[PDB]
């Protein structure tokens, strides 16, 4: 944000153009941010709980090791490999060309999956699971189906119903100032990604880690 | 469960329902029924017959393309029925003649065959086993009949504790023995309390505890919603039928001169959930063949 | 172009040019479209306000006898307003022609019902009453022909999916033949078999 | 004649026969279809075609088919016009998303400056 | 939009067409049952005659009103008649449905089911 | 000849034997599985490596319009035999 | 108890969004340096009434609408709300 704000003094404003700009790996992490979650784990590092839902928790994000005596780990999703036998209970949810979803993209745009071929087994949608958990729990979820699904969506963040579009922030100067409170010491240590070659590229997923062609292909490419 | 034994979509007619029921008996009236629930259903209904293929041709076309499934048995080789038994979700004991013969009797027809079957089922590892008993067994007099039935209710209970045997009371439909029995006649006035309850109530009872646990265990008592007299019943069926008029055996003129009696120390039907219907529209159904062409509602209702 | 070509005659293309020329001219009221194929049969492309005149006039008038009718289909388009093309199809005994009077209509309008100046038209009718859902004025019955009497739906349309909704099977606790929702065995798969590369360019329409 | 003079819309939902389940559950995606992409060729286009959502579609249990209980599934209506498509699903009764007509670029390319001189534009393969 | 009507010019002689076609309705149920030998009581057959009526109740352009009193007056004559038999008649009624519930829990518990 | 799973029942060609949790073992009461008891990939590793002395050479499956169309294959390779998509049966090179 | 977030729903041509653009480019990093714990977020997406929505206490969301506020009348509703 130094360096945006230098170059948004340190030149004319020929226009709208944007220096700054982060990337991502997963969509669903813009997503929940899009709806306004907590990002990183120190707020369960702070408070430990005593029941937790893992919605598709893919790696070393949390363990029993981490956490107090009774966990009551609820796991929702498909073909868990870390933490699927670590769990308490486990919720056989869809998969991505299972269900009727909306994903956003590292730019904001909303794009909808279609419900090309119904999940097999009972393995109902995630939030039909969630809904029908609250109305047997003694509360309520006040609606019914997928439009007021996504009325509500509109009702929480508005851009993800004008599907395929996009509209871009603003407000550099108050994101850049509002960064100016807090000092941290930048250590020195050597930054890398980790994303370094071949096998990490194909490794590092639960779906790419299910399949064996991803596998046959990390042979080859190790050997 | 393996797969192919979950449920997929709706109901019935190549719309695969979660149960594979291995029916005993099921060639006469109330299995034929229960065969038609479940092909309504769209399971895969395994019934073996003893018979010529002719009445179990009669019975076929009711499930889908190979949902249901015919084999043979005896009451005599327990190799036939663990055949029948093999692999199946559910199996259900439905079996008994009204008569006697000479091959087979009222004794140990209830005593041979039960025990027979829940061993081999006990022993090749199924659930949800339900039988059928009569009303009013008991181990008091009046009726071989119903002694037997009460000797084969505790059997069932002793051997395969985790069954469900289920009770009807004297049962009416279309195809039925008792008021058909009244309806084929020429006859005495006496007074006696009896229930009849319409067969496809008992059915949906039957399928709501075949496919609906937390059942498992608890025996079951089908009562109707009427509890009237006999005499006023016998005077309707006739006013109904058109008819003025003011194999037939011993035990069967006294199980229809016994008083069925209920206990509430066991649930009916609202505990499982289905409604009951009352008598005269069923029987408006039944009785046809009055005369060539040949409504006056009684509706006792006693106590 | 000799062998295995079909070939053409000019001389009834010209003729049924003139011919279709001179009808437009001598009704000028409920006329739109006069076209001749490539193959010489004739198509007048009609206003639904016309209907009994122009088969009145067809059928007389001395110089374009056309007696007999055939196929009177009403082949169902949507993209349109009005949906439904009811197809007239007039053939002479003196001439040896055939004209075929095309008029448009929608979903829900009375054309003027021709059986009172075709006979043979009164099932035709019927049929296209009971399958496609257009209604015809002024007409002594419309019954159901070709359909059951508990099935409704109009099946002939595009809307209406190729197997229905209803479907029968005999059961034992009603004794009887009962209707229920469709539970197929197969899935009748379609085929995406409509391939690119334009095999016709004479027939492209111009864009937008 | 001309006598009604109304401007509202129709409602045919209660005259097609369709039950009211297959009216209000379901729902139709009305799109250009996407060029088949191993081969090239947009005659593809041109067509709106509105097609359903799908449904279950399950196994049967005697030989491994693919039973539904979907009679509306196989249907497909080719249109051309969004207008079109949108008053026929707005008239016919049923609910629809109207997916967007993605045109390709209209780019410049040139072999003359696939071999330039100073520029990175240099193919070095042909 | 100066449209050709089928019948009427508005929705009063809407109105009063379908409250003609309901008395026939209604007199016509009891001939029936008594001929075609049905199993169900007069009472229930008005009552699902008017709830057939009941059921298309939102219905306000005068041009459909009018087709669909041609639909009730074409099944009304063909009842009248002794053409349709007793299976079509049984078939306007739902005796063997096993009707699915409507509520989400029931329909979550057999899913895929909006 | 044939393979049969410690089940009882003869698998097939296709590897499709059933579990002890299926239902289609009582579909198969009193009745057969008829199964082809004669594999199709084993008829091929008895027949004779062809050893043909030119380069590239045809296969048309013996007889005109009695047999899969013309495929003209290549021999270069030295450990991997050329293989017919259709016929199955390889063929290798002499010089 | 207490509130739990504030979100704020714009567009980008109205004079309700000229007032609330008026506010959020003047007083916006007073108030995110008065109170660190709300996320008080901002959406825009391309044209809408520009809502201000407080969710708090068990699903508590209470609404109000800056339609065509000044940045006076907009700071003195939220501190209504807040
Ligand atoms: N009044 C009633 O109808 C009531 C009946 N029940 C019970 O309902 C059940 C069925 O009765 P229902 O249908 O009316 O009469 P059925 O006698 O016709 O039904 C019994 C079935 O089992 C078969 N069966 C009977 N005995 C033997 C045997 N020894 N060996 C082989 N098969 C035998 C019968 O004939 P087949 O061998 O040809 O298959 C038939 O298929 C009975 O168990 C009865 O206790 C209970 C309450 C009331
Ligand atoms: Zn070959």
């Amino acid at each position: 944000s130094n360096i945006a704000q230098k170059i948004r003094t340190s030149s004319g404003v020929t226009g709208d153009w944007k220096v700054m700009n982060i990337l991502h790996r997963i969509a669903s992490q813009v997503a929940a941010l899009d709806l306004g979650y907590k990002p990183g784990v120190e707020a369960i590092r702070k408070n430990p709980p005593k029941m937790l839902f893992l919605l598709g928790a893919d790696g070393g994000c949390v363990t029993r090791q981490d956490l107090p005596k009774d966990c009551f780990i609820v796991y929702q999703g498909h073909h868990g490999d870390v933490g699927a036998p670590i769990a308490d209970v486990i919720l056989p949810g869809a998969a991505y060309t299972e269900k009727s979803a909306t994903y956003v993209n590292t730019e904001g745009r909303a794009q909808q999956t279609k419900v090309a071929v119904m999940p097999p087994g009972l393995a109902r949608e995630d939030w039909k699971i969630i809904r029908a958990l609250s109305e047997i729990a003694g509360m309520t979820l006040p609606y019914d189906t997928l439009d007021q699904v996504r009325n509500r969506l509109e009702e929480v963040s508005p851009n993800l119903v004008r599907y395929d579009d996009v509209e871009g922030a603003n407000y550099f100067q108050q994101a850049s100032e509002l960064s100016k409170l807090v000092n941290q010491q930048l250590l020195a240590d050597p930054l890398v990604p980790p994303q370094l070659t071949i096998k990490d590229f194909y490794m590092t997923d639960s779906i790419s880690r299910a399949s064996q062609t991803m596998a046959k292909c990390v042979k080859a490419v190790t050997e | 469960l393996h797969h192919a034994v979950i449920p997929h979509g709706k109901g019935g007619r190549s719309s695969v329902s979660g149960i594979v029921a291995t029916v005993f008996g099921a060639t006469g009236f109330l299995g034929r029924y229960l065969v038609n629930h479940l092909g309504r259903m769209g399971s895969q209904v395994i019934v073996p017959y003893r018979c010529e293929p002719y009445d179990t041709m009669h019975l076929r076309p009711m499930g889908d393309l190979g949902q249901i499934i015919f084999m043979d048995w005896n009451g005599r080789d327990k190799d036939s029925i663990r055949r029948a038994v093999e692999h199946s979700n559910v199996v259900i004991n439905l079996v008994g003649r009204e008569w006697e013969t000479k091959n087979f009797d009222f004794e140990d027809v209830f005593v041979k065959i039960p025990q027979a079957i829940a061993q081999v089922s006990k022993e090749a590892g199924v659930e949800k086993f339900i039988h059928i008993s009569h009303l009013n067994a008991d181990i008091k007099s009046s009726s071989k009949y119903l002694r037997n039935k009460a000797v084969g209710e505790k059997e069932v209970r002793e051997t395969f504790p985790e069954a469900t045997i289920i009770k009807p009371a004297d049962i009416f439909g279309r195809e039925d023995r008792f008021l058909n029995y009244f309806a084929n006649i020429r006859s005495l006035g006496k007074k006696t309390v009896k229930q009849p309850v319409y067969i496809v109530d008992v059915t949906k009872g039957i399928i709501n505890a075949i496919k609906d646990p937390d059942a498992r265990g608890k025996t079951f008592a089908f009562v109707g919603p009427n509890r009237y007299l006999l005499f006023d019943l016998v005077q309707y069926v006739f006013a109904v039928a058109h008819r003025p008029f003011l194999w037939t055996t011993r035990d069967k003129v006294e199980r229809i001169h016994t008083t069925d009696r209920t206990l509430p120390h066991l649930p009916g039907l609202e505990d499982l959930g289905v409604q009951a219907t009352p008598l005269e529209l069923k029987a408006i159904e039944v009785l046809r063949r009055h005369r060539t062409y040949r409504s006056e509602i009684e509706d006792v209702q006693p106590a | 172009t000799r062998p295995t070509v079909r070939p053409r005659n000019d001389v009834a293309h010209k003729q049924l040019s003139a011919f279709g020329e001179y009808v437009a001219e001598i009704l000028p009221k409920y006329v739109q479209q006069v076209q001749v194929s490539c193959f010489s049969e004739l198509e007048i492309c009609i206003h639904p306000d016309g209907v009994i005149p122009v088969l009145t006039f067809l059928r007389d008038h001395s110089n374009a006898q056309f007696k007999s009718l055939a196929d009177l289909t009403a082949v169902d388009i949507p993209t349109r307003q009005n949906r439904f093309e009811i197809v007239y199809n007039l053939l002479s005994l003196r001439f040896n022609s055939r004209i075929r009077v095309k008029t448009y209509t929608d979903e829900l309008t009375p054309v003027e019902s021709s059986v009172s100046v075709y006979k043979a038209a009164n099932w035709y009718e019927r049929e296209i009453w009971d399958m496609f859902g257009v209604f015809f004025a002024n007409h002594p019955d419309l019954r159901r022909i070709l359909t059951d009497y508990g099935f409704e739906g109009h099946p002939f349309r595009k809307d209406f999916p190729l197997s229905g909704y209803v479907e029968l099977r005999y059961d034992d606790e009603v004794k009887r033949v009962v209707a229920e929702p469709v539970e197929l065995a197969q899935e009748f798969r379609k085929f995406d078999l409509n391939s690119p590369w334009e095999a016709f360019p004479a027939y492209r329409q111009p864009p937008e | 004649t001309q006598l009604i003079t109304v401007d509202e819309k129709l409602d045919i939902t209660t005259l097609t026969g369709v039950p009211e389940e297959h009216i209000k559950t379901r729902k139709a995606r009305i799109f250009v279809p996407a060029r088949n992409n191993m081969q090239s060729g947009v005659n593809n286009t041109k067509k709106w075609k509105m097609e359903f959502d799908t449904r279950e579609r399950w196994e049967n249990p005697l030989m491994g088919w693919a039973s539904t209980a979907d009679p509306l599934s196989n249907l497909v209506l080719t249109f051309s016009t969004k207008e079109d498509a949108i008053a026929f699903a707005e008239k016919n009764g049923w609910s629809y998303d109207v997916e967007e007509r993605k045109v390709p670029k209209p780019k410049s390319k040139s072999y003359g400056a696939n071999f330039s001189w100073n520029k990175r534009t240099r193919v070095s393969t042909k | 939009t100066s449209v050709k009507p089928i019948f009427s010019r508005d929705m009063n002689e809407a109105k009063r067409r379908v409250r003609e076609l309901y008395r026939a309705w209604y007199r016509e149920v009891p001939n029936t049952v008594h001929l075609f030998q049905l199993d169900i009581s007069v009472k229930q057959g008005r009552d699902k005659v008017r709830e057939m009526f009941k059921k298309n109740a939102h219905v306000t352009d005068p041009r459909v009103v009018d087709l669909l009193v041609i639909k009730g007056k074409m099944e009304l004559e063909e009842t009248i008649n002794v053409w349709k038999q007793r299976t079509h008649v049984m078939r306007f009624f739902h005796e063997t449905e096993a009707p699915r519930p409507k509520d989400f829990l029931s329909k979550f518990y057999v899913g895929h089911d909006p | 000849g044939v393979r049969t799973s410690p089940t009882g029942e003869k698998v097939t060609h296709t590897g499709q034997v059933y579990d002890d949790e299926d239902y289609r073992r009582v579909r198969f009461v009193g009745r057969q599985k008829e199964v082809n008891e004669n594999f199709a990939i084993d008829l091929i590793a008895e027949q004779p490596v062809s050893q043909v002395g030119s380069r590239v050479i045809s296969c048309d499956g013996g007889g005109g319009a009695l047999g899969h169309p013309r495929v003209y294959i290549n021999l270069d390779k030295e450990t991997k035999t050329g293989t017919c998509g259709y016929c199955g049966l390889q063929f290798r090179q002499q010089h | 108890l207490g509130l739990r977030e504030i979100r704020i729903h714009l567009c980008q041509r109205s004079p309700g969004s000229q007032g609330v653009r008026d506010f959020i480019e003047k007083r916006y990093v007073e108030l995110k340096k008065a109170n660190p714990d709300l996320p008080i977020l901002i959406r825009e997406c391309s044209d809408v009434q520009p809502k201000l929505w407080a969710r708090y206490a068990f699903g508590q969301e209470k609404n109000v609408s800056l339609n065509n506020f000044s940045a006076d009348q907009v700071t003195r509703a939220l501190e209504n709300v807040l």
